[PDB]
């Protein structure tokens, strides 16, 4: 409810959280759903014999540390909490040049 | 030193201030007055489908934790402070590659007001899609968007609106129009939702 | 020719469903909308829906009814809920890139036939 | 002696906020500029722009910083710079500007004895020039540089040409392939925003193209 | 171990904002290149893109450590934590370092305190070409250097025996021009901020006609060649004299066309 | 806690790790073991004879002071953790531009042996020159080299 109590959970959350361990290092392995939802093409070239996509590339996993109770709504963080968590290495194997969109922050979402 | 007491009123603004979290996480809906005042409409690559527009795009909301008492009623401060609490992730629906501009520094002042109120005003150069029907070129017309809105937040968190009406809300200045074969007619400015995977967020266009 | 056929009941005490289907050219990049004409000649901006999945509304009907896009059937859909007895009218569907537009009749190249729906208490 | 210099300089830094301006409560502050300009690289109207080298170079006063006992400038290297207050300055008619970064970024950084700090900067900067064509390739085309502080209003800053016309040298010096320098023109003012009055600096050349070129392959 | 020690000592109490000697005498830098490759000479935009393993050299006397160790090798860890020179080239257009796998620095430190920095650049350097004699044209394109903050006051710059060095030319991307030979030269330079040893590399290339010999020189002669065809036709066949003229016009028009394609928009004739 | 064993083992690897100095200094040579997977053989661009290559480019070698005991044999850092460890300072003698990936996440991997080998793999898009003669045009064959070693460290 009040913005004390969900302060002092997110900072329960993070305590201890050791960034390098994945959630389960020795355990099961991690399940990543991948939810890629294109927003465009724009040059599909034949002359450099590639293309350019942009797309919201979304990555669910279920992290048992950050689990919380009490708060029943999901805590939409702000998106610089993302270098402080564990997140995969997921890279495209076959790409040329890529970035993230930087304006006015960079478009980055944890929730 | 005379001016030390403002440093402390600083030293005193951000002590226990979380900027994880947004303006009324679980309680409210941070309402974000935003307008732009397009400072030159860039040239349109219409082979690219896509056009180019400086802006001087600005934003206000209220946030409760910033109140204060001191000399004087509003606070200038530096482009630091704004890192170093939360801001709203703005970002352009349509855009493809824009720069913040940062000569000789990052282009951003921030705004506190007494009661709260902050005001982050940027200076972008957004190139954004322009999407176009050349059936009847050379003697077509288009309508390019400019659709901006928050990237994380969902409707029940952040909403936007417009500073005055909205057909004044954005400006274009007179002098900056760098179209080389186009002609500006005007702008129409509207709001709406969009309902994406994730949730469904507000999307502030101007066409 | 383009054809903007359109379906959906005509006679409700309550929920409706208008659909209206494009053919002869692909819409996808085009902004489809409805627009509503009570008796009176005074057409109404009802909603509307970008490429981009995003919808404009309507002050009269905002949260009322809810538009919506098939672009692989290449069709606009309006699902109404809370039908007033005011809501009687005729319902076109119109298409085209809004120029000087997105909320004006002129702006749209392509219209609907049009369905009347009335509401009887 | 290094050690006096060291432990001067530890205490100016020290006790030093730099979100505040040097007098957030008092008169505005007077930061004179000066440029150097290197060259002109490529005056492109296809693109309506022209790509510019220089040395932007600001001065002004600021009290903290003031030292005795060492009469000397003190030249520091130049990522104190990033410790210190500098102007807020921008190219209001910028597209895409960058600060020379080979071997180190070059950056200067004077204090002078009185608090006087000299802040140089090497900045390559693509200004817009809108070109009125009608008279192509007799042209005479007016390209300017407006500088401008962005939050501080004038009450809070003021700008001034340091040496009135010789502010800006090296201009006489400029060779084009195409274009011939005839007049450059220095400009202080005062522009009011949709949030406050601000001052203003402005830089203006004039081109004129020449005309050999086209008598070769267009006109012959 | 040892090491471990000698440069925590070395660096605890060591203020990298202040150059050595602030309050003796300028630092003298001993700077020496060995130019990998001078790339293609973009005549265009009048500029050429070199590439240099740039070496500088100084004394630090904050750095005078006694111990068995000679020398300390190090690598760009150690680059940001002591005081190093503000050298930039005057004339570049545009410079950056090489940042892969590590970044491309080395650093040395022998025990009297000498400090040898070196880093690979690729510069773009700006050269005026004078092309009056194109394409039978030589030039001297420079490549200068000096501190940006402090004048010569403070640091003075200076060459050393063999300063300049290049390895084998073949491998370089020079098309057109040939290289003839490089020089050094030193001067002070008077800026509105001070006065600055100025340091400058010149070298000195010489075009190759042989591209544009196959070019514009042996096509015009041809169609000049052709015109002269004309003659032996009858004076009866009208049309074909006719049409041979124009041709030749037209194509002599074409080739002066490709012929300024190469260039900038220099206003005089070649 | 399965968690705790291994955090304290990470925090404590790096206890006065000097990562300014080379492993094995003053008693032994470092013997980096380098090899490279090319994914694919960039196009050749002949205007500047530079061709891209990308790689996989996968180093190792031997490091006492980073040995350790516990439960798994490999231990794989994060990319940042890198940063705080000897890594060599390879560089393409012929490189122009060349590209480190950095999406979603620095395309790089150090791997720790409990007797101390320490793996390091990269991905890089490499320009580099290959210096033509172009006499026998276009019926002519190349030989495009691609050098590297250590920059500041020598024989
Ligand atoms: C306007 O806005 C612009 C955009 O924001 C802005 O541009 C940016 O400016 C900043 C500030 O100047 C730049 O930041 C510096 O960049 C230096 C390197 O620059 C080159 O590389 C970057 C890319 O950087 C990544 O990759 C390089 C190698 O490729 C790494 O060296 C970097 O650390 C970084 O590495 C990470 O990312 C990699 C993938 O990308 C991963 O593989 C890797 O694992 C890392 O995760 C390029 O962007 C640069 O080029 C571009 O930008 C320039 C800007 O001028 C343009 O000119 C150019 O055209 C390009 O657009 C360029 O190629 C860094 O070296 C530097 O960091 C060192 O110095 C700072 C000083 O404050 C230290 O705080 C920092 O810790 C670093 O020092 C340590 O490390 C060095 C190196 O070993 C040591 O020498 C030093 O002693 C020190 O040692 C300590 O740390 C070591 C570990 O790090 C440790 O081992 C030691 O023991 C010791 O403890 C700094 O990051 C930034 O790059 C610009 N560009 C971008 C895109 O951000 C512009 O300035 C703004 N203008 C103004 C006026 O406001
Ligand atoms: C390739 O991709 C990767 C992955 O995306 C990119 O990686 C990111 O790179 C960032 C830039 O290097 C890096 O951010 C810096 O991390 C430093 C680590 O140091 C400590 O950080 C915190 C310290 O805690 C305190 O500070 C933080 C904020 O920094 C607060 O959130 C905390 O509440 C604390 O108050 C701890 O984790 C440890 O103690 C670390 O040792 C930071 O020091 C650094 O901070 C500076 O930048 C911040 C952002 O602007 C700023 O808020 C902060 O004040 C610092 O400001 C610097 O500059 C000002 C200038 O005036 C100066 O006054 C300050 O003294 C200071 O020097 C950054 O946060 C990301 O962590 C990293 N993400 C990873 C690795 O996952 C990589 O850049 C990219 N490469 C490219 C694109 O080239
Ligand atoms: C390229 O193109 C640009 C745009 O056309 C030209 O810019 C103008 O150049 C003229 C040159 O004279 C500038 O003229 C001066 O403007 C000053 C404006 O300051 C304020 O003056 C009053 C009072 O405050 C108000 O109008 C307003 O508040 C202004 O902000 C005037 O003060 C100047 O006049 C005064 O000073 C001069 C001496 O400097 C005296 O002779 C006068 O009597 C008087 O006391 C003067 O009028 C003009 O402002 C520029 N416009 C801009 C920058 O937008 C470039 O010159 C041109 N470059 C070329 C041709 O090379
Ligand atoms: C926090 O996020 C979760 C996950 O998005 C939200 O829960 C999910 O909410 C959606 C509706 O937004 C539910 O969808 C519906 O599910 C039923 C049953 O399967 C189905 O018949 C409907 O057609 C529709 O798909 C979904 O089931 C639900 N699932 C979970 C895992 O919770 C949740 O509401 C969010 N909380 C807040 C306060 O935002
Ligand atoms: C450190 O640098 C400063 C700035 O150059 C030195 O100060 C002296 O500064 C004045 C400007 O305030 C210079 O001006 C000259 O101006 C006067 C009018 O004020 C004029 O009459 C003179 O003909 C000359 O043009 C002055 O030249 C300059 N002095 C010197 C020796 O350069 C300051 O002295 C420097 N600190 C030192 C040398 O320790
Ligand atoms: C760079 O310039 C220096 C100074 O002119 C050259 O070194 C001098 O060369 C002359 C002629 O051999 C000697 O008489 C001097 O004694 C040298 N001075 C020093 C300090 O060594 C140097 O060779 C030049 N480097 C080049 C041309 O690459
Ligand atoms: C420079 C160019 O672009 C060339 C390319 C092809 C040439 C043309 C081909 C055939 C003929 C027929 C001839 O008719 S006649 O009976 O008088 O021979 C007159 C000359 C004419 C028109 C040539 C003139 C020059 C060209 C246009
Ligand atoms: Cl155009």
């Amino acid at each position: 409810g009040n913005m004390s109590f969900v302060k002092e959970t997110v900072d329960k959350l993070l305590k201890g959280y050791d960034i390098r361990l994945r959630p389960d290092f020795g355990g099961p392995p991690v399940c990543v759903g991948m939810n890629i939802d294109i927003a465009s093409i724009d040059m599909v070239s034949e002359v450099n014999m590639d293309y350019t996509l942009t797309m919201y590339f979304q990555q669910y996993w279920r992290d048992k540390r950050l689990a919380y109770s009490g708060i029943p709504l999901n805590l939409t963080l702000d998106n610089r909490v993302a270098d402080q968590l564990w997140v995969p290495d997921t890279y495209f194997l076959n790409d040329k040049k890529s970035f993230v969109h930087g304006v006015t922050v960079k478009n980055r979402m944890i929730r | 030193d005379n001016t030390t007491v403002f440093t402390r009123i600083l030293d005193r603004l951000l002590d226990g201030y979380d900027n994880r979290l947004r303006p009324g996480l679980g309680e409210r809906v941070t309402e974000v007055k935003t307008d732009i005042f397009v400072t030159s409409f860039g040239p349109v690559s219409d082979h690219d489908m896509e056009y180019t527009i400086d802006v001087f795009f600005r934003q206000s909301w209220k946030d409760e934790r910033l109140k204060f008492k001191g000399p004087m009623t509003v606070l200038r401060l530096n482009n630091l402070m704004a890192s170093k609490i939360w801001t709203p992730d703005t970002f352009f629906h349509n855009g493809k590659k824009s720069v913040a501009h940062n000569m000789t520094m990052p282009n951003k002042l921030l705004r506190i007001t007494e009661d709260g109120t902050l005001l982050y005003t940027m200076r972008l150069t957004v190139r954004a899609e322009c999407p176009m029907h050349l059936e009847d070129f050379p003697m077509d017309a288009h309508a390019c968007p400019l659709k901006f809105g928050s990237y994380a937040y969902t409707r029940a968190e952040v909403v936007y609106e417009w500073t005055r009406e909205p057909a004044r809300s954005v400006v274009v200045a007179e002098d900056g129009s760098r179209l080389n074969q186009y002609d500006l007619l005007g702008q129409t400015v509207d709001s709406g939702i969009v309902q994406s995977s994730t949730g469904e967020y507000v999307v502030m266009t101007t066409h | 020719q383009v054809q903007l056929q359109e379906s959906g009941g005509g006679l409700v005490q309550g929920s409706l469903r208008v659909s209206c289907a494009a053919s002869g050219r692909t819409f996808t990049t085009y902004i489809m909308a409805w627009f509503r004409q009570a008796p009176g000649k005074e057409r109404e901006f009802l909603a509307a829906m970008d490429q981009g999945r995003i919808q404009y509304y309507g002050d009269s009907v905002r949260g009322r009814f809810t538009i919506s896009r098939d672009y692989a059937k290449n069709s606009v859909d309006l699902q109404l809920d809370g039908l007033r007895p005011e809501d009687t009218a005729v319902y076109y569907c119109a298409a085209g890139a809004g120029f000087w537009g997105l909320r004006t009749a002129s702006s749209y190249h392509y219209w609907g036939q049009g369905t009347q729906v009335t509401v009887s208490s | 002696n290094m050690s006096f210099v060291k432990e001067t300089v530890d205490k100016l830094l020290k006790g030093y906020d730099i979100r505040l301006r040097p007098d957030f409560g008092g008169p505005p502050v007077c930061v004179g500029m000066n440029i150097d300009i290197a060259s002109i690289d490529m005056v492109s109207e296809v693109n309506m722009d022209y790509t510019l080298t220089m040395y932007f170079q600001q001065y002004w006063r600021d009290k903290r910083l003031a030292y005795s006992g060492i009469p000397l400038n003190l030249t520091l290297d130049n990522r104190v710079a990033d410790q210190l207050w500098v102007p807020d300055t921008y190219f209001l008619n910028d597209k895409k500007s960058f600060v020379h970064g080979v071997t180190v970024k070059n950056r200067m950084i004077r204090l002078h004895p009185d608090g006087t700090v000299l802040y140089g900067l090497r900045i390559t900067t693509t200004a817009a020039c809108m070109m009125d064509l009608r008279r192509y390739p007799l042209d005479e085309q007016n390209c300017t540089l407006e500088i401008e502080s962005y939050g501080y209003t004038t009450d809070d800053i003021e700008f001034y040409w340091r040496g009135g016309d010789k502010a800006v040298t090296g201009v006489e010096r400029i060779e084009l392939p195409q274009f011939s320098i005839v007049e450059h023109r220095l400009v202080s003012r005062n522009v009011v925003f949709a949030t406050g009055a601000y001052p203003r600096l402005s830089l203006s050349f004039r081109l004129k193209r020449n005309i050999g070129y086209f008598i070769l392959q267009t006109y012959m | 171990g040892d090491v471990t020690v000698i440069l925590n000592n070395l660096l605890e109490g060591y203020d990298n904002k202040l150059r050595p000697d602030i309050g003796v005498k300028p630092t003298l830098i001993h700077t020496d290149m060995y130019v990998n490759s001078i790339g293609p000479v973009n005549a265009i935009n009048m500029e050429y893109t070199i590439d240099i393993f740039f070496a500088q050299t100084w004394y630090d006397r904050r750095l005078k450590f006694n111990s068995t160790i000679k020398v300390l090798r190090l690598n760009s860890n150690m680059v940001g934590k002591i005081w190093i020179p503000d050298t930039f080239f005057r004339n570049s257009k545009k410079a950056d370092a090489h940042w892969i796998t590590t970044p491309n620095r080395m650093l040395r430190i022998w025990n009297d305190g000498r400090v040898l920095y070196t880093l690979r650049l690729t510069i773009d350097a700006e050269c005026q070409l004078q092309l009056h004699n194109f394409p039978m044209d030589e030039h001297s394109c420079p490549l200068e250097f000096s501190s940006y903050g402090y004048p010569r006051e403070e640091i003075v710059y200076q060459w050393k025996r063999s300063s300049v060095e290049v390895g084998d030319t073949r491998s370089w991307r020079l098309y057109q021009f040939s290289f003839v030979g490089l020089r050094n030269t030193t001067e002070v330079v008077k800026t509105t901020s001070g006065d600055y040893v100025v340091m400058s590399v010149y070298f000195d290339l010489s075009r190759r006609m042989g591209y544009f010999t196959i070019q514009t020189y042996i096509p015009c002669t041809l169609i000049v060649v052709l015109s002269w065809v004309s003659f032996w036709i009858n004076k009866d066949a009208v049309p074909a004299r006719t049409s041979l003229g124009i041709t030749t016009v037209l194509t002599m028009t074409t080739l002066s066309t490709i012929a300024r394609k190469s260039l900038p928009k220099v206003s005089y004739v070649t």
